[PDB]
């Protein structure tokens, strides 16, 4: 259920991933990516602008 | 009393509804407008039971039917869907195109826009399934008719001067794991019925 | 009718028959003048009230003279069918300063040939201009008479308009040239789109 | 044989056999009948056009 | 000989181009399901028009809404007339003044 | 319910029709008074009138006709009462919203017919112009329409 | 979760966009609801530059372009509303139907229930402008296909079991009814002059 | 000279943005003040006939 909602909110980065227990690593890696690299870089750019 | 949606938003959403989908490759000035105000576009499309579908990784936008507070039904039963339901022989070509698309995307990266394929490369592919009529003209006509019918759905452009087509990125969202699993489940039941 | 013949040439969106209404509405259109509609018709199947139902042509010209110099405005409007819709009327707005150019000559040329003949004539003859749409012709009129685009609208609405009900409205809409900075405001608001995209 | 050239020759040959009612040969149009005959050959795999 | 050799070269190039595809997509997730599906497709009888005109349960994406039938949008036929021309532009000298008292 | 009857609405509709007929009859005298004068050299003005059947009245008639049928289907009279309720709802709704032209075109005789001036030919008796207002016209030609009809 | 437009209003709006009109004669539930919530439908359509015009006398609602109030553009252009020009026969048939409708309204009043007209009555009238194409089987078939084409635009109902049609209210709101009169009278005068 | 309420409101928004630059958050206040200002101009352009 919750992976299917993460799919709904997602914006293209999880098109190659289903909602079964097999795909959990993809979701976890995406969350780690957002927490580590993408989010702080985007926030730095936004705060600079 | 009178309150109007911003003219830019009206123009962008009307174009989006007209073509069913919108890309940054062809219409950046509208794609950026739509992606910058997704809440307004979603609330504009909500009355028609339509919703936006965003993909920044590929610069794509497409409208899709809704089911909230009107569950089940059928996505193609919606009154405003103007085109017929997808046809099995078309789905076979869709699968082949998606396979080429995943190959090209995994070898190039998602940023590049030229997910092309040559027409001559598909004819052998279809020969295995649809059979061989012994006439290059007949099979080429068959393939071009299928590609046109897919263009009606927006998954492919028409052949260019070099007999090459561009697989529109919308295909990646049409055939993704959630839908491929359902298609496989349906096809296995069809085969079991054939037994 | 004679006055509106001139008002059509001078103005951009003329108010036909303004004087009779008192000044607050126009109740005719160029189509009805071209067809010579004589009224609302008998209200049924009849068509006796319309004067030129089939293919027809229409022309108007005005000559202005200062110190012997002649500048002759003009206009040609014709239909190719019974259709009486704005999209099916074909126009040709003429400006000229050559004494030799006259309405009769233009009509003769048209009877000899369509738009192509007149376009060729434009090249053949000196001191003549043509424009397939009214905006360019009115721009030529402006740059000739050295006035803002509001001057001729003022003239047309001064043909009638005996009331002068609100001086503020008159001077805001009919006299002072448009200098609103809406374009500048749109440009300024667009300056922050880069910020909005990043924030989104 | 180029296909267009083949149609001409086949229609000319077919014109000669119109008297053979034993196979129900008609006379409406030799060119269209030649095209139909070539299609029938192609699908039956006697000839292949490439 | 030349025709046969060209045909062989074309076919070999076409198959070599196909084999590279699939190799680069065997263990991609959607590629795996696509291979599964393509394997199943062989069993079907593609000769039967009824079979290859079934309707699959794929979703509706890119749903275009257009051609709203507004009644205003209709225009009627412009039948053209070409019989003659209205050349008359006489001076209308009948305009001599004769008006009521 | 057996003792009930539908006479209530039909009498009201007959009364409204009678009022409309009275209005038209009164205009018929004004037309003959007009005939004696010349609106133009050989034209005489006349006041014409069409009838307006608003969707409200058509719906009311449909409900009444369905009420007539529902009386002969027996479910303890439930269907008949439901039809009567649907019919009465229209009257009540029109009563509360009497200020909207929709109810006016149902209960108000003045709104049951639309008016329009017509210029008649003195010799042939045919119509030359149908004129629901005074649009167009020259002025003086507009003022004469105004003064005559006023 | 979030607020959603009332189901009935969504259904009415989708129907109104699909067919281009509603009628109390054949869809009372939606037609009444739309009239009881005009501000909702007008708010839903305004972002798309669409707006309902209502004809209470004839019991009809129809969409129309909501573009600006006589802007610099003398003629409107809309992305979704694709304009058409009916072929000659369709124009003649529409003109005949329009004059029949107006003539009937002249007697029974505006909005009166239209009298059913038989197919046999129209063929003699189309003959006045199209002659005899060669057989009854041809002319009747042509008339039937023309009526079916017009039903798509909503001007006429389908021929009932006894071969009579009814003229829909939407005919009164055509773009330029003056054109029908002009062309019809012009062709009539042509035939009268040639005979 | 007449100053309409709209210009007064825009001036007030200008001052509010000027003051809000200094609040210590990650733009959730400065950006809001900037956009509540730009919205006035967007509205003015949209309804330029009012
Ligand atoms: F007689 Be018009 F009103 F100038």
């Amino acid at each position: 259920k919750r992976m299917s909602e993460a799919k709904r909110v997602d914006t293209g980065a999880l098109v190659e991933a289903g909602a079964d227990l097999d795909d959990i690593p993809v979701y976890l890696q995406r969350l780690q990516e957002l927490t580590e690299e993408a989010l702080p870089e985007k926030l730095n750019r936004f705060l600079d602008y | 009393s009178e309150t109007r949606t911003l003219q830019k938003i009206r123009e962008a959403t009307q174009e989006l509804l007209k073509y069913g989908l919108l890309e940054e490759a062809s219409k950046p000035n509208l794609y950026r407008i739509v992606l910058s105000h997704p809440e307004e576009v979603t609330r504009i499309l909500e009355p028609l039971d339509l919703d936006i579908g965003i993909d920044e990784i590929r610069g794509l936008l497409y409208v899709k039917v809704r089911l909230d507070e009107t569950p089940a039904q059928d996505e193609w039963a919606h009154p405003l869907v103007r085109r017929q339901r997808l046809n099995l022989e078309q789905s076979l070509l869709v699968a082949i195109l998606r396979q080429h698309f995943v190959a090209w995307e995994q070898e190039s990266g998602t940023g590049a826009s030229q997910a092309q394929i040559a027409i001559d490369d598909l004819l052998p592919q279809l020969q295995i399934y649809l059979g061989d009529p012994g006439s290059e003209s007949k099979e080429r006509t068959r393939l071009l008719t299928l590609l046109d019918q897919l263009k009606g759905h927006g998954l492919v452009t028409s052949p260019d001067a070099h007999e090459r087509i561009v697989i529109r990125p919308i295909i990646a969202h049409l055939a993704d794991p959630i839908n491929l699993q359902a298609l496989l489940a349906w096809l296995r039941e069809q085969i079991a019925q054939q037994t | 009718t004679l006055v509106d013949a001139l008002m059509t040439l001078l103005c951009a969106n003329p108010r036909y028959n303004l004087a009779s209404t008192g000044g607050h509405e126009s109740d005719r259109d160029l189509i009805s003048y071209v067809r010579g509609v004589s009224g609302p018709g008998d209200g049924g199947e009849g068509q006796s009230h319309i004067a030129r139902p089939g293919k027809t042509v229409t022309g108007i010209a005005a000559t202005l003279e200062r110190e012997g110099k002649q500048v002759r405005l003009g206009a040609l409007l014709w239909f190719d069918s019974t259709s009486s819709s704005v999209t099916d009327m074909k126009r040709l707005w003429l400006f000229s300063d050559n004494p030799g150019q006259t309405l009769e000559h233009w009509l003769n040329v048209y009877h000899e040939g369509g738009t192509r003949l007149l376009r060729q004539m434009e090249k053949e003859a000196i001191g003549l201009w043509t424009y397939p749409n009214k905006k360019q012709y009115l721009a030529r009129l402006r740059d000739f008479f050295e006035v803002g685009e509001n001057a001729f609208t003022l003239l047309n609405r001064a043909a009638g308009l005996k009331q002068l009900n609100s001086i503020d409205e008159i001077f805001r809409e009919l006299v002072l040239d448009d200098h609103s900075a809406f374009d500048r405001a749109a440009e300024v608001a667009n300056s922050f789109d880069g910020l909005t995209e990043i924030h989104q | 044989i180029p296909l267009e050239e083949a149609i001409q020759s086949l229609s000319s040959i077919l014109i000669e056999h119109v008297s053979q009612e034993q196979y129900d040969i008609n006379q409406d149009n030799p060119f269209l009948q030649a095209s139909r005959e070539l299609r029938e050959w192609i699908k039956r795999r006697l000839i292949v056009e490439r | 000989s030349q025709t046969v050799l060209q045909a062989r070269a074309r076919s070999e190039r076409d198959v070599r181009g196909f084999m590279k595809t699939g190799l680069a997509a065997e263990h991609h997730r959607v590629g795996h399901l696509l291979n599964e599906f393509l394997n199943l497709a062989l069993k079907l009888d593609w000769q039967r028009q009824m079979i290859r005109k079934q309707e699959v349960p794929l979703p509706a994406v890119g749903v275009a809404v257009t051609g709203i039938p507004a009644i205003e949008r209709l225009r009627f036929k412009e039948v053209d007339d070409e019989a003659e021309q209205t050349l008359d532009l006489s001076n209308h000298a009948a305009d001599l003044t004769q008006i009521g008292d | 319910l057996n003792r009930s009857s539908d006479d209530g609405v039909t009498q009201l509709l007959s009364h409204i029709e009678h009022e409309v007929l009275v209005i038209e009859e009164r205009l018929n005298e004004l037309n003959e008074t007009m005939f004696r004068v010349d609106f133009q050299p050989d034209r005489y003005l006349r006041l014409d009138t069409k009838k307006v059947v608003h969707e409200s009245l058509r719906t009311l008639e449909k409900a009444q006709r369905q009420l007539n049928a529902a009386r002969f289907v027996d479910d303890n009279g439930e269907s008949h009462y439901k039809a009567l309720q649907v019919l009465v709802a229209q009257l009540r709704d029109a009563c509360e919203r009497n200020r909207t032209l929709g109810a006016k075109a149902l209960l108000d005789p003045r709104f049951r017919l639309e008016f329009a001036v017509s210029v008649m030919d003195r010799q042939s008796g045919n119509v030359i112009e149908s004129r629901t207002g005074s649009q167009g016209g020259s002025g003086g030609e507009k003022e004469i329409i105004a003064s005559y009809v006023l």
